[PDB]
């Protein structure tokens, strides 16, 4: 049995840790909601 | 119970310990999670009972009290933050500009951040703090790193 304990407020943080790069990539979305890489 | 705004942690008993299964979004009375996370079981929010009213296998997305009331979208320029809540460790902000994810049926923004998988419904901010979607359904690229959709229901 599942349950929920809150965990913070939703605001945008000015001056947080910027990573991550933004790959352009062709995906494919399945009947059970999981995606795959076209090639 | 708990009804207040804010971001949650999905918790069990069932397995060892207390693990953490995934995160999501309590607003307007309403609690968002991705379906992967608790598979359209109940919720319980102190002596509160949480039901589930509204999910979608695909879209890998269940509502609970209400319809899905997030609907603030992506630009496709901006620059965002994934509100990550990992299992056991505090809520943390991370900037990224997303990338994309070309579909047959249109292109949706893609956050190439890495996480455990109990941080699976994390979401994710635009510049005023509007969820734009949630963090958690993605897939795996050549070098073994992560990619998650920008993941958005529909709000009726
Ligand atoms: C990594 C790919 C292959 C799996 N995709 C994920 O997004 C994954 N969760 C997941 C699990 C089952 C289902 C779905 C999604 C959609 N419907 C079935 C996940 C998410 C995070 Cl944040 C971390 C993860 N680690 N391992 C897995 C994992």
């Amino acid at each position: 049995d599942m349950y929920i304990e809150r965990a913070g407020d939703i605001t945008w943080e000015k001056d947080a840790e910027v990573t991550g790069n933004s790959p352009r990539l062709d995906v494919a979305l399945d009947e059970s909601g999981d995606f795959s890489l076209v090639e | 119970g708990e009804t207040t705004d804010g971001v949650y942690r999905v918790m069990t008993r069932r397995l060892l310990g207390s693990t953490q299964v995934g995160v999501g979004v309590m607003q307007e009375g309403v609690f968002h999670t991705m379906w992967h996370v608790t598979k359209g079981a109940a919720l319980r929010s102190g002596e509160g009972r949480l039901d589930p009213y509204w999910g979608d296998v695909k879209q890998d997305l269940v509502s609970y009290c209400g319809p899905w009331k997030l609907d603030a979208a992506w630009d496709g320029l901006s620059e965002v933050q994934l509100l990550a809540v990992p299992p056991g460790e505090r809520a943390k902000n991370i900037q990224t500009l997303p990338g994309i994810f070309k579909t047959k049926d249109g292109d949706i923004g893609a956050v190439a951040l890495d996480y455990p998988a109990g941080t699976s419904g994390s979401p994710i901010l635009d510049k005023c703090g509007r969820v734009i979607g949630l963090y958690g359904n993605g897939v795996v690229i050549k070098n073994g790193s992560y990619v998650s959709a920008i993941t958005q229901g529909k709000r009726e």
